[PDB]
């Protein structure tokens, strides 16, 4: 009944601006200190800095100093982050979080927001290569046998990645995707049983709604 | 011949009640101190500072308690060590209304001791001292009964400590030392 | 600036069990004039944001069970779960707010605990339809091994390949409790046609020897 919302989530271009909002609907932001908090992907919580809402009045971590500007507007309540000459180490997630007034010479980071993705791209929309993991001609054999699905090159995230339309579900795992050029690269596994392929049909279903493309690739055995 | 300033402390553990007890005080102070030549000024202090107003905006207004009245609390940490070297630099300042030949005064009163300062005393103390700036403290509260937090205090203070350093119970207690404060602010 | 300095980074828990994690300041955090500690721990649970679950280092906020206790003071802290629920995966992150820049300190990964389990290693040629496109990708998969620590080499004709290679580690498996890693190696088709041999090797805790899973180019 009481949360911080954040805006939506930013595709910017380098060397460009981005303004972050986070409103409290509970509370107001005068009665509070404003946070902002950096998230890489695997990195932990970085503090950008803070503000008082009610004289303006704020401090950054030296890191930032440049890069960040806090403000507020008390007559819509709400609290903004802007992030100015944009580089790929500024595509993080954004958190706005408030530290109440209690009583106490501070405390700590009592409300959280749900966050604010922002990606830093130069990249324009493009679409995957679809390309099949059969195992070798020479690959011997066992009672299981794993297959693959490789997604190649392109933008932006995310790209959905099924198997025979959803039906093959178990002995399936979707690596997340990684920065191969400017571009995302991804792959998917599946484990079957060697009963079943190549006498049966397995195939994957990759859809990447940016690009308003869905590809369907049967995996053959190798050629030879 | 006097420039009194105050360096009062708005940290959020001061609750709302003895926030304007402590500004009464300091508007009772400036009345029974209405002698032509004495200029006050005010700096409030926590984790951010903010001049409520300049010997020159006192100058022009000399009613205390219109000045008094709009200050609104700050709130958060204490930052004393900052707070003095705003106080120095900002308010006995000649374009602020600090008039040179003038006897340099600080009142600071606090409700605890300082914490997570970028400066240390030792940064702001001997430029106050150079300055001329003669300073006493209003220790208030139960933060200042250990031996550590009182020599706080007498490194706030001018030198001797028995002469510059003021302790009370709490905020109600200010009114009971109205009088030997007036007895400390003449020359 | 404050270093938060907390272990272990990640941790293997069985539920009910009672976990520990450690959290040690570079400077002392306990004001003496209120005789708090300036310390708070979160939670961030898989996919959703920090939530405070305890402030002045041991005050529960509201809404957090019994099971969850933090202790210290100055600067060596520990948060304490007494009988670990699944619900209680997540990282765990403690922050310093004694002084400005307030710090975080580095996580502590809750991780389900399961039976060491060694990867299965497969190694895929690039397709024809990548050739015809230019260049040429060998993928190699290293499925469901615990733990999540393992490292993989690739080998080109004997001679280890470092430029191309990009790596991509899945999350713990909500069923089976593993993890599992895949790599690619990505060159042009002409540099990948110099070539015949082409290796991956798997080294992890389940065998002194690694896992090795190999190739050739002209293999029909
Ligand atoms: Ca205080």
């Amino acid at each position: 009944q009481v949360q911080l919302q954040q805006s939506g989530a930013e595709l910017v271009k380098p060397g460009a601006s981005v303004k972050l909002s986070c409103t409290p609907s509970g509370f107001n932001i005068k009665d509070i200190y404003m946070q902002w908090v950096k998230q890489r992907p695997e990195q932990g919580l970085e503090w950008i800095g803070r503000i008082d809402p009610a004289n303006d009045k704020t401090k950054y971590d030296p890191k930032f100093q440049g890069k960040a500007t806090i403000t507020a507007d008390t007559s819509s309540n709400t609290a903004y982050l802007q992030l100015s000459s944009l580089t790929s180490e500024d595509t993080a997630v954004y958190y706005c979080a408030s530290e109440g007034h209690y009583g106490y010479d501070g405390y700590a980071m009592d409300y959280w927001g749900q966050g604010t993705t922002v990606t830093v791209s130069s990249a324009k929309t493009t679409p995957p290569s679809v390309y099949p993991l059969a195992p070798g001609s020479a690959a011997q054999t066992n009672s299981m046998v794993t297959l693959g699905c490789l997604v190649k090159g392109y933008f932006p995230e995310p790209v959905t990645v099924t198997w025979n339309s959803g039906s093959l579900s178990s002995g399936v795992h979707t690596f997340p995707a990684v920065l191969q050029s400017d571009l995302y690269t991804l792959s998917s596994s599946v484990t079957v049983p060697s009963s079943p392929r190549p006498s049966e049909t397995v195939t994957c279903n990759v859809a990447h709604p940016a690009s308003s493309t869905k590809v369907d690739k049967k995996i053959v055995p190798r050629d030879c | 011949d006097s420039d009194i300033a105050f360096l009062i402390d708005g940290s959020g553990s001061i609750i709302p009640h003895d926030f304007r007890r402590m500004k009464e005080f300091v508007s009772t102070v400036m009345e029974q101190l209405k002698k032509s030549k004495t200029l006050f000024s005010l700096m409030q202090y926590s984790e951010e500072f903010r001049i409520h107003f300049t010997f020159k905006e006192f100058q022009n207004n000399p009613n205390p308690r219109s000045l008094v009245k709009p200050i609104t609390q700050l709130l958060g940490r204490t930052h004393t060590a900052t707070g003095i070297r705003k106080v120095v630099r900002e308010l006995f300042n000649i374009t602020n209304g600090a008039r040179k030949n003038a006897f340099k005064i600080l009142v600071v009163i606090t409700d605890g001791e300082k914490f997570g300062d970028p400066l240390g005393y030792e940064d702001v103390i001997p430029e106050a001292d150079r300055e001329g700036v003669i300073r006493y403290v209003i220790g208030v509260g139960d933060a200042f009964r250990s031996e550590k937090s009182r020599q706080e205090l007498n490194t706030i203070a001018s030198k001797p400590p028995r002469d510059h350093v003021f302790q009370v119970n709490n905020f109600e207690a200010l009114k009971t030392i109205q009088n030997q404060l007036r007895e400390k602010g003449f020359a | 600036d404050i270093e938060m300095t907390q272990s272990p980074s990640s941790l293997g828990v069985s539920v009910g069990e009672k976990v520990t994690m450690s959290c040690k300041s570079s400077q002392n955090l306990l004001y003496s004039s209120n005789q708090k500690n300036y310390l708070a721990w979160y939670q961030q649970k898989p996919g959703q944001s920090p939530k405070l679950l305890i402030y002045w280092a041991s005050t529960r906020e509201s809404g957090v069970p019994d099971r969850f206790t933090g202790t210290g003071s100055g600067t060596d802290f520990t948060l304490t779960i007494s009988s670990v629920k699944a619900e209680d995966l997540a990282v765990y992150y403690c922050q310093q707010y004694y002084s400005y820049p307030l710090t975080f300190g580095a996580g502590t990964k809750l991780e389900l605990k399961r039976a060491d389990a060694a990867p299965t290693v497969s190694i895929f040629p690039p397709s024809s339809e990548q050739l015809t496109s230019g260049g040429a990708s060998v993928v190699c998969f290293l499925n469901n091994f615990y733990p999540k620590d393992i490292n993989v080499k690739w080998k080109i004709d004997g001679s280890e390949r470092q430029n191309g290679v990009l790596n991509s580690w899945t999350d713990q498996d909500s069923k089976d409790s593993t993890y599992s890693m895949s790599s690619t190696l990505t060159l042009t088709k002409d540099e990948y046609e110099r070539h015949n041999s082409y290796t991956c090797e798997a080294t992890h805790k389940t065998s002194t020897s690694p896992i090795v899973k190999s190739f050739n180019r002209n293999e029909c």
